[PDB]
RNA sequence: CCUGAAAAUGGAUGGCGCUCAAGCGUGUUACCUAUACUCUACCGUCAGGGUUGAUAUGAUGCCCUGACGAGUAGGCAGGCG
RNA sequence: AUAUGUAAGAAGUCCUUGUUACUUAAUUGAACGUGGACAUUUGAAUGAAGAGCUUUUAGUGGGCCAUUUUUGGUAAGCAG
RNA sequence: AUACUGCCAGCUGGGACUGAGGACUGCGACGUAAGUCAAGGAUGCUGGCAUAAUGGUUAUAUGCCGCCCGUCUUGAAACACGGACCAAGGAGUCUAACGUCUAUGCGAGUGUUUGGGUGUAAAACCCAUACGCGUAAUGAAAGUGAACGUAGGUUGGGGCCUCGCAAGAGGUGCACAAUCGACCGAUCCUGAUGUCUUCGGAUGGAUUUGAGUAAGAGCAUAGCUGUUGGGACCCGAAAGAU
């Protein structure tokens, strides 16, 4: 017995029910996939920056 | 208890609940963990990784005693000294009445280092020690005595 | 059986132009991008690396990573009733800056501009945009345009 | 048979695992059984420990 | 607990618009213009009569 | 007919009127509603939500936690309240001198405030004495390291602690979690 | 604490004081209705006279009611019928011209009747069925206090002083428009008019844009 | 409008019947009536609020305001036995 | 044509570096910063019925019919 | 000086349905000064009848409407299946191990109940062992084992800490989310003093990795719901075996 084989259908309806919501955005994303040389380069920089910022503020 | 569950709110509905086109049949999917690896490997790969297979090394007539060795570390160690003695212990921080702790006596095998003992000496007499418990302890004042 | 490969119905999506194929105008080689620059993404179909799939011809991004020859770029997609974030490393060849960033930018500073003059005398200068606002009234003078009298056509073949 | 995140479980009862049910009802029983065989064996050997 | 309605219930009319006085004495709902004979051009209804 | 924006007849979604039957907890709450609605002060109005709570939203605060919380520069005076259960900490070595009002102090919790100088008070004495919540320091414990939560979210490349009951080498440690066996995650 | 007198004289002087300025301003609004009608009607007689053409100014404001019911409406126009608040047939909003809101009046053209509104219109639509959004809640207008104290801070202390806000599109229109609950219009007590309402009206239908005739569809609705 | 235009029980512009129609095209109105719209009452649900006031009125009590109500499979709740 | 991506700002904008081990010929930049200048217009419209978020679990996993687009078929109350 | 259009907070009539709601308040109107009013919901007057007269119930008639229920199904009144009728019986249970949630006790602990002691005798009550789970992870393992920072920095963050009399900031910020770090184990590297010269072991690291640390949160009992094994919601094979 042959059935049906595909539609989208109702598809659309059913996202839309609590749906298309955008993804949250966020300050700081994630410094993943971004290059190691300037990961590792930023580290060191923003280690400096609450050094120097410390002993201004001290 | 019965009265509170389900069954009871179901009477007069025809399907208790479920379904009349997927009914409650016996084991539409098998029995137990059957079909893993065939028609349940969506629910293993997402839920249980690693299930299937084999790892490392076998090990037989394994006796777990020969590896008990609870641990404490370092920041609950001062709960040994029992707690009318402790408060005297701290306030009078000497070398050459420094309390024994005997760790073993306890109930612990290894002596791990979490940190933050206050400088109070303290002699600490453990089968098995971390080489940063040890070396807090000395920062403290005291020693650890290696007891078998 | 049904085919689904990674460039199938790219056949005009990335065909290159009319009169326009071969060596790259190195502009584009010369155009910078930064970590929060929006991009678009046209596939140049001449350069084969660094080819973003045909899902994002005509989808435009911002720029979270710069590598020797391209940048990351964050897209959302639509899969299902949520948008994934999605990471493109795409070749310099298949982005350019967005236009209509730049122009939002020149109004930023058309807006804080404004926003300094009037704040030296205090006129009310309403940044804000507005939309097309319905006609005011006007008087059509009629001298030298007398009103020119249209009747409908009768039906003829012009075959 | 097997569905959403859960511990994998054994529970050992494919056997007629309810033959060999024991229930140890006389808890109670076997402890009044047992202080009465000691007060009677106290008894029989009544200055002994 | 009650709507009413004015453009009747006069006393929640007043209520509301205390001008509504004012308009109803003086008649502004039916109040006359000055008159002053100002003729459209010739061509306008030359152009409005046109054949 | 009208073409509805939102969900008909939706509850609000947030407790009023705490699960618990203790009537002592329900005291407290209509002492707090009061306050709540007749004062003002934003102080009642969170202390009012926070008596609902379940036990896993009102986890339990140690003194350690009360001690860092009294660190805070202008907080050594303040009066540290909690909604729940104050636990002892074994692993300070010295408590100041403060007030903590709280739900509930376990033995050790109690007298380590005691023996420091300070007082454990119920927070219908903390109404008497701070009204509108005057210099008050609200305490909340750790909610997201209990046991549960860590097996929330599990899947595939989550990093979120399988539901198993047996641990170790051949429990899960194969196909599906090394890349010499199959793959990982 | 006596409190007979003295609480009671101070209000109603305060109150007094609000009824002057609200007769006050209801003069003046009357005075700029009258002179602006005249004032285009002088404008057409003028260039008929220089044998030129006025051409008025285009409407700057629409009263649209949705004569469609809620079944069957394509997401889209469907949309466009709750973002300007006719989620029910009959129900009525004014909506300020633009080609934001003219493009989105074009969408759902099948579904609604609307046109331009005059000043009698508005202000029975007001007295009549006028109810305020407060508190996420439809209460009747019926008192000069209760706009005053939810759009005072606009400068809008009376029913009249809202109903001018909406005939002459002032700078507070969308406060003051929704501030005003979505207008609750009953079936036109003559009827429709024509035998089918889902054509347009210039097919002898009944929806779209009737420009004036608006007026006499919606005072039979209201 | 007529011819073209033939199927099987007796027969269906729904039927009667209708011929300057009660047919057909169109225009203009008047009129009829849905569980729809407007207004009002009452039930329930949900939401938002008020209320520590007198030698009467447990504060999940009392009260104010607004909106809403189709439902198989199914979920939950409050109840009945 | 219709459909479709992005943007229309408080996580935004205007200073000789403040940091770095990255980068530059180079205080050149890159990224992230300290201090400074910006609530009724916070940088289109309309609306917003409270946002956002989490856990857990039922049923379902035979579909079918308008209009429009459309494939196979003479066609079908056919198949897709 | 008019069959048209628009407006009137213009006027004068004729019908219908409704009367919700306080032991005391509001907004207003009307005379130049006892106050009245159609102004936050019906009163006044007058009849007839204290009874099946109104009304409830039920039977019939009348007007209009109304296919047989359950089930499977896209679709049932079906020329689909079960059902001649009635009574009684008749179908998601209990347990082992558990997930979420919630309630309760105690809390870095928790669980008395194998057992012992008592007892008004399977109750109840009592017990300063052990054991289970938790308090440490990680690695196949041998093993090693969680603060040089106020248990870190940044963003946000409720609440708290002044008021100035109608724009109105700053300080502290323990839940929690995002993020950059730091610590522990594994992996891959450096390999110092020293030394049964072949052992020993980093302070130095690495787009690596862990179900970790970073002032504990757990243990126990109960309940709904959900899971697995069980006869497993109830009934039902053709078979197979001794």
């Amino acid at each position: 017995a042959k059935s049906k084989n595909h539609t989208a259908h109702n598809q659309t309806r059913k996202a839309h029910r609590n749906g298309i919501k955008k993804p949250k955005t966020y300050k700081y994303p994630s410094l993943k996939g971004v290059d190691p040389k300037f990961r590792r380069n930023h580290k060191h920089a923003l280690h400096g920056t609450a050094k120097a910022l410390a002993a201004a503020k001290k | 208890p019965s009265r509170f569950t389900k069954t009871r709110k179901h009477r007069g509905h025809v399907s208790a609940g479920k379904g009349r086109i997927g009914k409650h049949r016996k084991h539409p999917g098998g029995r137990g963990m059957a079909g893993g690896q065939h028609h349940h490997r969506i629910n293993m790969d997402k839920y249980h990784p690693g299930y299937f297979g084999k790892v490392g090394m076998r090990y037989f007539h394994k006796q777990q005693a020969h590896f008990w060795k609870p641990v404490l570390n370092l920041d609950k160690l001062w709960t040994l000294i029992p707690e009318d003695k402790r408060d005297q212990y701290l306030k009078s921080a000497s070398k050459e009445t420094a309390p024994v702790i005997d760790t073993l006596a306890a109930g612990y095998g290894k002596i791990l280092g979490k940190g933050r003992i206050p400088n109070v000496p303290v002699i600490v007499k453990a089968r098995f020690v971390s080489k940063l418990a040890e070396e807090k302890i000395r920062a403290a004042g005291g020693v650890v005595e290696l007891i078998a | 059986g049904k085919s689904h490969g990674y460039r199938s119905r790219t056949r005009y999506m990335f065909q290159r132009d009319f009169r326009k194929h071969g060596a790259v105008h190195l502009s584009t080689y010369l155009k910078v991008y930064k970590v929060g620059d929006i991009v678009d993404i046209k596939a140049n179909g001449s350069i084969q690396k660094g080819m973003p799939h045909k899902f994002y011809q005509g989808k435009t991004g911002v720029v979270y990573n710069v590598t020797k020859s391209s940048v990351g770029v964050i897209i959302n997609k639509m899969v299902g009733n949520r948008y994934l974030e999605k990471r493109l490393n795409l070749r310099v060849e298949h982005i350019k800056h967005s236009k209509c960033r730049q122009e939002f930018l020149e109004r930023v500073k058309a807006n804080a501009a404004k926003r300094a003059e009037a704040k030296a005398q205090g006129v009310a200068v309403q940044l804000k945009r507005q939309p097309a606002q319905p006609r005011e009234s006007r008087i059509v003078s009629t001298e030298g345009n007398v009103p020119q009298t249209l009747a409908p056509v009768p039906y003829e073949t012009f075959i | 048979a097997i569905s959403k995140n859960l511990p994998i479980l054994k529970n050992h009862f494919r056997k007629h695992w309810q033959e060999r049910v024991k229930v140890h009802f006389d808890q109670a029983g076997k402890k009044v059984s047992r202080r009465n065989a000691r007060a009677t064996r106290a008894a029989k050997i009544a200055p002994r420990p | 607990v009650l709507k009413k309605n004015p453009l009747k219930n006069k006393q929640v009319l007043l209520r509301l618009n205390p001008y509504a006085k004012v308009f109803a004495a003086e008649k502004l709902g039916s109040k006359k213009a000055e008159k002053t004979g100002t003729k459209p051009a010739a061509v306008f209804t030359e152009t409005l009569k046109h054949d | 007919g009208i073409d509805h924006t939102s969900k008909q007849h939706k509850r609000s979604g947030h407790r009023t009127a705490p699960k618990s039957d203790n009537v002592y907890l329900k005291l407290l709450v209509k002492l707090y509603t009061f306050l709540a609605r007749r004062t003002d002060a934003p102080f009642n109005k969170v202390v009012l939500k926070a008596l609902f709570l379940s036990k896993i939203n009102r986890p339990p605060v140690s003194v350690s936690r009360i001690a860092r919380a009294l660190k805070q520069e202008g907080a050594a005076n303040k009066t540290v309240v909690v909604v729940g259960t104050v636990t002892d900490d074994a692993r300070i070595f010295e408590f100041p001198k403060t007030t903590v009002a709280a739900l509930r102090f376990t033995a050790g919790a109690r007298a380590k405030i005691v023996k420091a100088g300070g007082e454990c008070i119920t927070l219908d004495q903390l109404a008497v004495r701070a009204p509108k919540g005057q210099n008050t320091l609200i305490l909340r414990g750790p909610r997201n390291s209990r046991e549960a939560v860590r097996h929330f979210g599990m899947g595939p490349h989550k990093g979120k602690a399988p539901r198993i009951l047996s641990t170790g080498r051949k429990f899960e440690r194969a196909r599906g979690r090394r890349r010499s066996k199959g793959f990982k995650v | 604490a006596e409190q007979v007198a003295a609480e009671r004289a101070a209000r109603k002087a305060a109150n007094k004081e609000k009824r002057a300025i609200i007769l006050e301003r209801n003069a003046a609004y009357q005075k700029e209705y009258e002179t602006a009608e005249r004032n285009i009607i002088q404008a057409k007689r003028d260039a008929k006279a220089a044998g030129s053409y006025y051409v008025e100014a285009q409407h700057k404001l629409v009263f649209v009611v949705r004569i469609k019911g809620i079944n069957k409406i394509p997401p889209k126009p469907r949309k466009v019928l709750q973002l300007l608040r006719l989620t029910r047939i009959n129900s009525g909003t004014f909506v300020k011209v633009t080609k934001a809101t003219l493009e989105l009046l074009k969408l759902i053209e099948p579904y609604v009747a609307y046109g331009y509104p005059s000043y009698s219109t508005i202000r029975q639509l007001v007295y009549k069925r006028g109810f305020g959004k407060i508190n996420k809640q439809r209460v009747p207008l019926s008192d000069n206090a209760i706009i005053e104290a939810n759009l005072g801070k606009y400068g809008i202390l009376s029913i009249d002083d809202l109903i001018h806000e909406i005939i002459t599109v002032g700078p507070h229109f969308k406060q003051a428009n929704n501030f005003l609950w979505p207008f609750k219009l009953s079936n036109p007590s003559g009827g429709w008019g024509v035998p089918r309402k889902f054509k347009h009206f210039i097919q002898g239908g009944s929806f779209g844009n009737r420009e004036e005739f608006i007026n006499k569809l919606v005072k039979s609705m209201n």
